[PDB]
């Protein structure tokens, strides 16, 4: 699986 | 992908101040770090376990939670980054990694609004593309 957000910066 | 399943989640922490520094260990706060579904579901249908890696100043810093609620409660004095890893019931489904700064100290902005806990939480989505038949069933139950 993958995530929508990057590791350490989020919308 | 023929099947795409998106599971929204919220992760982060809550923290509460003791009102004083404890003499024994210098701890000032109780905190709880967590991952939960955004919607009301039983995440354990498809999540095998969630691991939380704490700072080396903690005993047994690699913590494992195998059933909901996926949370760890501790006390402490300092903020630090926690690594969270979410494992699925199919071992070949790549685990999800999250990065969370454990927040203890409240903003003046929120203090002036009368907030008595610190909450630092983030919305994310776990995206499954063409998972196994077993995973598809459990993701959709």
């Amino acid at each position: 699986a993958r995530t929508k957000q990057t590791a350490r910066k989020s919308t | 992908a023929s099947v795409t399943i998106v599971k929204p989640i919220v992760y982060g922490n809550v923290a509460r101040y003791f009102g004083k520094k404890r003499e024994e260990d210098g701890h000032t706060h109780q905190w709880t770090v967590y991952v939960k579904p955004y919607r009301n579901e039983d995440m354990s249908a498809y999540v095998k376990k969630i691991q939380f890696k704490l700072h080396e100043s903690y005993g047994n810093p690699l913590r494992v939670v195998t059933k909901p609620p996926y949370e760890i409660t501790e006390t402490g004095w300092g903020e630090f980054e926690i690594i969270i890893k979410i494992f699925f019931i199919d071992p070949n489904e790549r685990p999800v990694t999250l990065y969370h700064l454990l927040k203890l100290f409240q903003s003046d902005t929120n203090a002036m609004l009368g907030k008595k806990t610190v909450v630092s939480e983030f919305y994310d989505e776990m995206i499954f593309q063409d998972p196994t038949a077993m995973m598809q069933q459990l993701l959709t139950t």
